[PDB]
RNA sequence: GACCAGGCG
DNA sequence: GGGAAGTAGTTACGCCTGGTCATTAC
């Protein structure tokens, strides 16, 4: 009943096939009569199809929307050369005898090269290399070895002109033009026994078919006509080109029939050849392209198949889909990571077909009664026959009574359905994942905040697309293969990609720092807010005045970890390494130290968890942050995805609550240095500027040994740049030193939550040297960047150095230098992406078809083995331990801890 | 002494007297006064094929702006009438024709040749010189600056192209060879010619000429212009002994091999290969005459001057080789000239007149040949008058101005005016664009330049690929017009300069150039430049003349052409500025103006050339004896929108760029006459406010009279997640009291068109019988005349105007319903209805819809310091925290967004705004002169608060104070026009493309999203094959095709007898069905359109 | 339906 | 022959707004 396409073969259409498959011959160069009906015999004849409503195609009956169209043909007066096969005709002509049809080779060479063509035929490059040798060696021979006959060279001039050089005398030669009616007759005489030597195939590719004699006409449906509201008709370019071709052919035929001098037909022939050549391809080399009435060059058959809007990359590879939606996104941290908020307006438009069964008849019948305007409802019902019926206010109460097994109902979206969520550009495979629907009143998509990194999204105007699968197989595939919790680990480097971000780290540090303590109400409220299942508070840790019990942050945080976890490492907050060494020694000597001893030697730089109890350290980016998280990485590899999702949700909500009520802010006084720091910075800048004038004067009086790389000037520039960079670093050191951990910006920067030290030293100290493309500013007037400096100046401040901070303001020259430096980032971000995307396109188009077989080998589609074992050990990088095939020490330690306790 | 606060008074008068759109009005006035006459005089006259007839052109005049009704009468026109009725604001043109019979001139006659569009508020517009109340009575906003056209009811503006110098000589060097290429562009009557002379490894100089493919040698082309003797070449080029040796090395290729006519034979052989022998000489002479340096003339007599110029170019080329001249820089602003309206319009008028004259010639010749000489000579005036068709000019000018496609291949000359608010329009009227291609990187062109100081804004630029290639003029920038050159040349010749012909240049003598061409030599140019500039300061000559010198090459440059960009400065002599306190007083009282200050010699204009010799001091207390000029006001180097940011020197450059670009999108009261004004889209803010912290420039430029944005009470605090990642939280009660409320407008248009014959449209309530008749519910509030009643609620798909088209020929006797309806996803209330008549008698109606919009989730809010975001959550008032002094925040911003962007200016502005609100007086924040931070902190400490800006707040839920003091202040905020109500979109089923039967494109026509190729690659990478099948095929085009199994072609199914058979081969049993996408069937059909035959081999399963 | 110009991530 | 020198082929993905077309001489 239903078949599938197994293979496709290519060839060249013979005139017999064109004349047989055609349904009508076109003679009249017109489309529509005065009334509006197609003109009989014109390029819009009814036999080739119908488009306008109210007309019937007499070839196959049908209507204006169900007729696929049928072909037509034109009988050319005289043959013309196909532009696509122009070069091949030249190669064939200059490598065969002029009057017998045989090839310019002997029998021994024919056998030798047939024995070579027999093998290595499935390949492309080798088969092309073989053909070139035959052409090269047969081009030189000037006499046919099969028949005694003289030969002459042939010159080819683009696009479709062939010249023959013949000797009028020994020293006098004249060039003769080969008209197509001679080339076809010459080509017709080549025997098929030597065609494979030329690279053709006798069954379905014959040389004499490259010279057209009859030209097919595409059907009406391949060139639709649009009726404008003004009453005038709009027609496709192909129609105009065909009309021109038909008119020229008719005039040439009439001139030939009526008799005329040779100079007339030999010019009409050239005009017709030009028209056909432009019709097939409008960008052929060395020919003025055809121009429309508006001056725009016409689009033709060749242009429809190439480019970013062609039939291949425009419609076949990617096409517009039906069930989709688009809107802005807004943050929502109160939903789990695998859910998405959907506006009630969209949820009432997109529909999910469902088949009524015995376990869901009641719900479906209830939904149908609500109609299409209340939220839980349906828009259409399908009877078993196949009719589609629209639910209306006068039909619901009777359609809900006819519902029975076998029917189909297009209901609305509910909580629990699964949809596809996408953000463009789709850079890697994690840009599309499946989420569970959750309906919201307002009109924006809601997204959890820990899911932002893989999407690379930010809430400043971004938009995202949503797709709804329709068939049960698609829903099952999305549910099993595309779940969010299944993509916590990134396949690029085998590390966590979904994790905490921004406040999720600052709140954790505020919760787990030294000296943090909480009252009873705060603890109960935070534990209830996070969602933890608890019915009894643990023992209090310390008593305030008036005997108020208090709990520490570590005790509260320990309630989220699994019971048998154990790990230790060092985080970014390590300042003095002589205090972590004692803890490492204590752990090493006795594998399970007494908790009191550990609590006595606690330090924020050393994280240590013992049997689910956090004994020392503080939360940081290395705890559960992206591409650095350790606890999350251990959890996802030892307990499952579900436990990781639960832990992620609970920890995020707890940290958000902690940061919300304790208070977190930054102000203008966060960059206020004492006077001595400013004095030290000023002295540093002064000495740095002073020790550059000495170098400048040294270069001015010779006395300077150049580095062997380049001339003296480049060495001077390099020395100056090194001095300035060292000066900036030295100045930033004291600014780092004089700002304590109490400052909120330092907290927010040293924990990896946001920013870095460079921002702090730029805000509280000098900006430093600006540069473009790695060299100092030199564009401007002759010898000086700006008009306010003396010509021929090489001073530090005269070529880009800025000695001011963002807080203290900038002088106009420094402002101009800063703008000059800052333009580079914008232009680089504008420029790089094009070539990056081109390289990614090439790479993805080269390595697409490589699978993994059941034997563990990677094979190309033809069957060639590329790798005898994927990678070199058959280990998936996504499932690897940070690149390593297996982490031995972790397994040893965990097993020893499990047994020796 | 003079303090920086005094120079501001002088700087104000510049804007108070000149304006902001001078570069358009001045250029258009110059074009009107002189361009038309020059263009007319270029042609001379008409030479028809009549034996004894010829016409000579006279004068040209421009009439009053008027419109002609179709019934015959002509009546005055006003801009608002043209805007409403979709007409064109133009004025007629008149020309005098002098008939010549047998060589004797007759009495002149005057005919109308067409109509010319009029720049608004120009020297010929009806609004010139009117008072404010006169403009009010005419419906115009007095704040409107003018300077744009009105084409077919739409407003067009001409941007300025940043072309290269028109006649200079630029040298360079490429690394792919050792070529020392010097190329020039030559302009004559709008024709651009590129000429290059260079050397290579052979050491022989070669020349490239348009239409001459081969690089003919230098001596060959020199001898074509005469001066064949070998002494003449060396005398023409130079006199340096090394140059003499190089030239002796060069001559041997042509010194004793060719003569003057032999080189002509060579050139004829090249330009006309294998043609007639006599043809070659004429072709070569023509090419030499009008393709080699056309700006020197096309007469054969100018060949000696052409040879001299070519020798000078070759001398520069060879001087580069010996390292006697550094290579020129293309990005230096002394080598670039701007194109204004007065030159583009000149080119367009030239081409249109060139068409018109040929049309007139053809008409006269045909009429005389047909009717006979007696009719022509019976009434010569009537014969001339009735042979002119005045449409070829008007239509060709109007279409070019409307579409924006200039003749010569240029695109984007004319653009639609941006009318979102005041700043957008004012900034759009001062654009500068580059003609380079956008896609290529162009690393050198996009970079900032030192010469841009004071001429181009360094921060206002687009963000996408257009970065760097589109720029905006600074505030001090002043464009220049052109003065006649013959007077300047004859003045320059009268103070010691000897002509070039009389004396040959030598290394001990200075050279003198005028507009790029060499005119003579002098023995001392250092005194000459001083004399010329002193004469300019005195007032003897015009101020558009700039003189500069280079002592390395001993050259003096004089410029008098238009297109240069200049800035004003204060003259400094003997270490003392020439501006005194009494001058400032006189300016303040009103006795003295800016033009008088220019005339008296206190202030002079400098272009990029004169600034080479200058040494400018920045502040009045930094001047010394070495300095030659004093900067007027450093804060004015910024553009117009980039000047809005308070304390712009405390921010990072990208944030300033973002703020400047984003300042052109905020909502606010744009223009006073928005009610009458008819626009496709519009916006209005209910309660606009003046910023508390502002720059003094905005008061001067008139921004305070049309503000946009309101002041919010902002607290920097981290809330419960809903304000993370650049999200903001807004109070609800503040919204309920009118904060950030706005209204949206939209206009619909309908026309009662006339068809061929008696067929016509009609305004009418459609009957139920007519085809396409919608539901009777939609025609709910239409009056019986077919128009909707104002102030009536309308929903989506409701009908505004009822129209019934004539029947469509196959349906007979059935009118078609083609009513205009509201967009399917909009909602509002009808505001006004206008009935009028078009320019050809047809009726016309315009309807506007008013919609109220309140802030909600997803709306975009943004300050002027580059911080943007969307509303994340709306909070009830009782849940927000409150300060212990009684203040409740109006907005919450995440503290995580501050450190990364390093926008300290926002904190400075918050402190300043709170201080200003407490003190009852606004705070000045004008760039480098505004109030310092420490003063504001001390004032805040004095007023009773804390100097750090922090306060104590109480939690809005628990009810107890937080552990940390919270920064809080007042910050100006703006509401952008990217609302969420215009972005929501969803599709289930709808219309499809005709050709490919795939879903349509666009939100406006119920289109669908595109599943691009990387989405397919992502789906492949996941491995979901069935998902790919569903998304790419099931939800898109899908069809069933009958395939013949025996031969592989597609079978044919007939509905007439339900029989299926293969047409090419007689097979009727092996026919099978295959399921495939329709696009692939179209691909197969297109492949079969060419001679390629694809054969299909089926398989089971 | 195709072009042109300007914006958003 | 191995040096020019002259073709020939490419240059990220979505989305939004508006404006113009789609001959003419007799
Ligand atoms: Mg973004
Ligand atoms: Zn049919
Ligand atoms: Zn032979
Ligand atoms: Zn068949």
């Amino acid at each position: 009943m239903k078949k599938v396409i197994g293979s496709i073969e290519f060839g060249i259409l013979s005139p017999q096939e064109i004349r047989k498959m055609s349904a009508v011959e076109v003679t009249v160069p017109d489309t529509y009569d005065d009334d509006g009906y197609p003109i009989e015999g014109g390029v819009m004849d009814k036999r080739m199809g119908v488009i306008d409503p109210g007309l019937r195609c007499e070839t196959c009956g049908g209507r204006a929307g169900e007729c696929p169209g049928h072909f037509g043909h034109i009988e050319l007066a005289r043959p013309v050369i196909h532009v696509g096969f122009a070069k091949t005709i030249y190669r064939i002509l200059e490598s065969t005898c002029r009057e017998c049809g045989r090839i310019k080779l002997t029998d021994e060479e024919i056998e030798e090269y047939m024995k070579k063509i027999e093998l290595a035929r499935n390949r492309r490059s080798e088969f092309n290399e073989i053909i070139k040798e035959i052409h090269k060696k047969a081009k030189e021979r000037m006499v046919c070895p099969h028949c005694g006959a003289p030969q002459y060279p042939i010159k080819f001039e683009k696009p479709t002109i062939y010249w023959e050089i013949r000797k009028d005398e020994q020293g006098n030669e004249y060039r003769h033009r080969l008209m197509p009616t001679e080339v076809r007759d010459w080509l017709e005489k080549i025997p098929d026994k030597d065609l494979p030597l030329l690279g053709l195939d006798p069954e379905k590719s014959r040389p004499e078919w490259m010279v057209l004699t009859v030209l097919p006409v595409p059907p009406v449906t391949a060139r639709p006509s649009i009726t404008l509201e003004t009453g005038i008709r709009a027609e496709d370019d192909l129609t105009h080109k065909l009309v021109d071709i038909i008119r020229i052919n008719n005039r040439l035929k009439q001139n030939i029939e009526a008799g005329a001098p040779q100079l007339i037909i030999e010019d009409l022939w050239d005009l017709l050849q030009y028209h056909v050549t432009t019709y097939i391809n409008n960008e052929a080399p060395g020919v003025p392209p055809a121009k429309h009435k508006s001056g725009r060059p016409l689009k033709t058959l060749a242009q429809r198949l190439k480019g970013k809007e062609g039939r291949f990359r425009g419609n076949l590879s990617g096409k517009r889909v039906n069930f989709s939606a688009r809107t802005v996104i807004s943050p929502d941290p109160m939903i789990s990571i695998n859910e998405v908020g959907v506006p009630v307006e969209v949820a009432m438009e997109l529909t999910v077909p469902e088949k009524v069964t015995e376990f869901n008849i009641e719900r479906l019948r209830k939904m149908v009664l609500n109609g299409p305007d209340k939220y839980p409802g349906a828009n259409y019902v399908i009877d078993p026959e196949g009719r589609r019926r629209r639910i209306m206010d006068s039909n619901k109460e009777t359609l809900a009574n006819q519902l029975d097994i076998g029917w189909t109902v297009e209901r609305h979206l509910m909580d629990g359905d699964i949809v596809l969520f996408n953000r463009q550009p789709s850079l890697h495979r994690m840009s599309i994942m499946a989420h569970r629907v959750r309906v919201m009143p307002y009109r924006t998509f809601r997204l959890n905040l820990a899911v932002c990194p893989p999407y690379n999204a930010d809430f400043d105007g971004d938009e995202m697309n949503l797709h709804v699968p329709q068939t049960e197989e698609a829903q099952a595939e999305a549910r099993i293969l595309m779940e969010v919790q299944n993509h916590i680990i990134s396949p690029r480097y085998g590390g966590p990609i979904i994790g905490g971000i921004q406040d999720h780290i600052s709140g954790g540090y505020l919760l787990t720092r030294e000296g943090a303590y909480f009252t009873r109400d705060e603890v109960e409220q935070m534990l209830m807010f996070a969602g933890v299942d608890i019915t009894e508070l643990p023992e209090p840790d310390k008593y305030d005045e008036n005997g108020n019990p208090l709990w520490s942050g570590k005790t509260i945080f320990s309630l989220l970890l699994p019971e048998d976890l154990t790990v230790w490492y060092r985080n970014k907050l390590c300042d003095e390494p002589e205090r972590c060494e004692a803890l490492e020694k204590l752990i090493e000597e006795k594998l399970m130290p007494d908790p009191e001893e550990v609590r006595k030697l606690a330090y924020d730089g050393f994280v240590y968890i013992q049997n689910g109890k956090l004994l020392s350290g503080a939360i940081d980016k290395k705890a559960y942050g992206r591409e650095d998280g350790i606890i999350l990485d251990l959890i996802v590899r030892e307990y499952g995805v579900e436990r990781a999702r639960q832990f992620l949700d609970q920890v995020t909500k707890l940290t958000i609550w902690v940061i919300t009520h304790k208070g977190f802010t930054t102000g203008i006084d966060d960059e206020d240095l004492p006077e001595e720091a400013r004095d030290r910075i000023r002295e540093i800048i002064r000495e740095a500027e002073e020790r550059v004038n000495k170098l400048i004067e040294a270069y001015k009086r010779g006395e300077l040994e150049p580095l062997p790389g380049k001339s003296l000037e480049d060495t001077l520039e390099s020395l100056i740049m090194a001095v300035l960079a060292e000066a900036r670093d030295n100045a930033g050191a004291v600014a780092e030193k004089y700002l304590g951990m109490d400052n909120h910006t330092v907290i927010m920067a040293k924990t990896g939550a946001r920013g870095k030290i460079l921002n702090i030293t730029q805000m509280a100290a000098l900006l430093g040297q600006q540069s473009i493309r790695g060299k100092r500013l030199y564009r401007g007037f002759r010898g000086r960047v700006l008009s306010h400096f003396k010509p021929g100046d090489l001073g530090a401040r005269a070529k880009g150095f800025v000695v001011n901070s963002y807080k203290s303001g900038l002088t106009p020259q420094e402002y101009f230098f800063h703008a000059m430096g800052g333009r580079e980032g914008l232009v680089d971000t504008a420029v790089r992406t094009a070539q990056s995307g081109y390289m990614q396109r090439r790479l993805i188009n080269a390595l697409q078809d490589l699978k993994v077989e059941y034997d563990g080998t990677v094979r190309s589609p033809e069957g060639i083995i590329v790798q005898f074992k994927y990678g070199e050990d058959g280990v998936d990088p996504m499932k690897s331990w940070r690149g390593k095939t297996v982490d031995v020490d972790r397994i040893i330690v965990r097993t020893l801890l499990k047994m020796r306790g | 002494d003079v303090t920086p606060d005094d120079l501001w008074i002088v700087m104000e008068s510049y804007w108070q007297e000149k304006g902001l759109v001078r570069q358009h009005l001045d250029s258009y006035n110059a074009f009107i006064e002189r361009g038309l006459q020059e263009v007319v005089n270029e042609f001379g006259g008409i030479k028809p094929d009549i034996p004894d007839f010829e016409v000579k052109f006279g004068k040209i005049r421009v009439g009053e702006p008027e419109f002609q009704e179709p019934h015959g009468q002509r009546k005055p026109l006003y801009p608002m009438d043209a805007r409403i009725r979709n007409l064109t604001y133009a004025a007629p043109l008149y020309l005098e024709m002098i008939p010549v019979i047998k060589g004797v001139e007759q009495d002149p006659v005057e005919v109308r040749i067409g109509e010319l569009p009029i720049m608004l508020k120009s020297k010929v517009c009806r609004l010139y010189g009117l008072s404010d109340e006169e403009l009010i009575k005419l419906g115009e906003d007095p704040k409107d600056p003018g300077g744009y056209f009105i084409i077919n009811g739409s407003e067009r503006v001409i941007v300025s192209i940043e072309d290269i110098a028109p006649n200079r000589t630029l040298v360079e060097k490429d690394e792919r060879q050792e070529k020392y290429i010097a190329k020039v562009f030559s302009y004559r009557h709008g024709y651009r010619a590129l000429v290059a002379v260079e050397r290579r490894k052979d050491g022989i100089l070669y020349v490239d000429i348009p239409n001459v493919p081969k690089p003919v040698k230098f001596v060959y082309v020199m001898r074509a212009l005469g001066l064949e003797r070998d002494k003449d070449i060396v005398e023409a080029v130079g006199n340096d002994p090394e140059v003499q040796q190089i030239m002796f090395d060069n001559l041997e290729d042509a010194s004793d091999i060719t003569t003057q006519q032999e080189a002509l034979e060579f050139i004829g052989k090249l330009v006309a290969p294998g043609q007639a022998r006599e043809y070659r000489l004429k072709r070569a002479e023509y090419v030499i005459d009008n393709n080699l340096l056309p700006h020197m003339g096309v007469s054969p007599e100018d060949r000696i001057k052409k040879a001299y110029y070519l020798g000078m170019m070759a001398l520069k080329v060879i001087e580069l080789s010996l390292g006697r001249r550094p290579e020129d820089d293309k990005d230096h602003y002394a080598n670039k000239r701007l194109r204004l309206a007065g030159d583009l319009l000149k080119d367009l008028f030239r081409v249109a007149f060139s068409q018109l004259v040929k049309d007139i010639q053809y008409q006269m010749t045909k009429t005389y040949q047909r009717k006979g000489d007696k009719y022509t000579f019976g009434n010569i005036h009537r014969f001339i008058r009735n042979s002119i068709r005045p449409d070829v000019l008007t239509e060709r000018i109007e279409h070019a101005l409307a579409t924006g496609a200039w003749p010569g291949g240029r695109t984007g000359v004319s653009q639609l005016l941006d009318r979102t608010n005041y700043m957008s329009t004012l900034s759009h009227l001062r654009r500068v664009t580059s003609p380079l291609d956008r896609e290529q990187p162009h690393f050198e062109a996009r970079d900032l330049h030192g010469t841009h100081w004071g001429r181009i804004c360094p921060t206002e630029t687009p963000e996408g690929p257009n970065c760097g290639l589109v720029k905006n003029l600074a505030l001090m920038a002043q464009i220049t017009t052109a003065v006649p050159e013959e007077e300047i040349r004859e003045y320059l010749m009268s103070l010691g300069i000897v002509p070039i012909e009389v004396r040959r240049p030598d290394p001990t003598l200075w050279r003198v150039y005028l507009n790029g061409v060499l005119i003579g030599t002098i023995e001392d140019g250092k005194a000459l430049v001083q004399r010329i500039r002193q004469d300019r300061r005195s007032g003897k000559i015009s101020d558009v003349i700039n003189v500069a010198y280079y002592e390395d090459v001993k050259e003096v440059y004089v410029n008098s052409d238009d297109g240069r960009v200049r800035r004003p400065l204060i003259i400094v002599e003997n270490g003392v500025p020439k501006l005194t306190k009494e001058h400032v007083q006189a300016v303040k009282e009103g006795r003295l103006k800016w033009s008088d200050l220019i005339k008296m010699g206190i202030i002079e204009y400098l272009d990029a050339e004169e600034e080479e010799n200058a040494y400018v001091a920045m502040w009045p207390w930094e001047v010394t004896e070495e300095h030659t000029h004093l900067e007027l006001m450093p804060a004015a180097i910024l553009g117009l929108p980039a000047s809005l940011v308070p304390y712009p020197e405390h921010n990072a450059a990208p944030r300033n760029t973002y703020g400047a670009g984003m300042a052109k999108q905020s909502l606010g009261l744009g223009w006073a006459n928005f009610r009458i004004r008819v626009d496709t889209r519009g916006h209005l803010l209910h309660y606009p406010q003046i910023p508390l912290v502002n720059s003094r420039i905005m008061k001067a430029v008139g921004y305070e009279d049309r503000p946009a944005g309101q002041n919010f009470v902002v607290a920097v605090l981290a809330y419960q997640g809903y304000n993370m990642e650049d999200a903001i939280i807004i109070n609800k009660a503040s919204i309920e009291r009118g904060l950030a409320r706005s209204t949206f407008f939209r206009t619909y248009e309908a026309e009662e068109k006339k068809y061929l014959g008696g067929q016509t449209d009609k305004f009418e309530i459609p009957d139920p019988t007519v085809r396409g008749y919608r539901g009777e519910k939609y025609y709910r509030n239409l009056d019986e005349d077919g128009l909707i009643f104002p102030e009536s609620k309308v929903e989506g798909k409701d009908v505004l105007v009822g129209r019934t088209s004539p029947p469509r020929f196959l349906s007979l006797q059935e009118r078609r319903e083609t009513s205009v309806a509201v967009r399917p996803s909009e909602k509002g209330v009808v505001d006004k209805v206008i009935i009028t008549e078009t320019g050809d008698g047809t009726k016309l109606v315009k309807v506007t819809v008013r919609d109220l919009r309140i802030p909600e989730l997803g709306d975009k809010f943004a300050s002027r310091h580059g911080q943007k975001g969307v509303i994340g959550l709306i909070v009830p008032q009782e849940d927000m925290p409150w300060t212990e002094s009684g203040i409740v925040p109006d907005l919450i911003v995440n503290p995580h967004g501050i450190p990364s962007r390093m926008t300290v200016g926002q904190l400075i502005e918050a402190i300043g705004g709170k201080v200003a609100s407490l003190k009852g007086r606004r705070v000045d924040g004008t760039a480098f002169i505004g109030e310092p931070e420490e003063k504001l902190r001390k004032e805040l400490e004095e007023l009773g608060f804390k100097h750090t800006g922090r306060e104590i707040m109480y939690d809005g839920i628990t009810g107890k104070r937080l552990e940390a003091d919270i920064f809080i202040g007042v910050i100006y905020y703006q509401r952008l026009h990217h609302m969420v109500a215009d972005k929501i979109h969803a599709r289930s089923r709808g219309p499809v493309q005709v050709l490919t039967k795939q879903p349509t494109e666009g939100r406006a026509r119920e289109g669908g999203l595109r599943f691009g190729e990387m989405e397919r690659d992502v789906l492949v990478g996941h491995g979901a094959a069935m998902l790919l099948i569903e998304r790419l095929l099931e939800e898109s085009d899908k069809t069933e095709v009958w395939v013949c199994e025996n031969c592989g072609h597609i079978a044919l199914e007939d509905k007439r007898r339900r029989r299926v058979y293969c047409p090419v081969c007689g097979e009727e049993e092996r026919i099978s069905k295959v399921e495939m996408s329709y696009a692939f069937k179209l691909l197969l059909d297109e492949l079969k359109a060419m001679v390629i035959r694809p054969k299909l081999n089926l398989s089971e399963r």
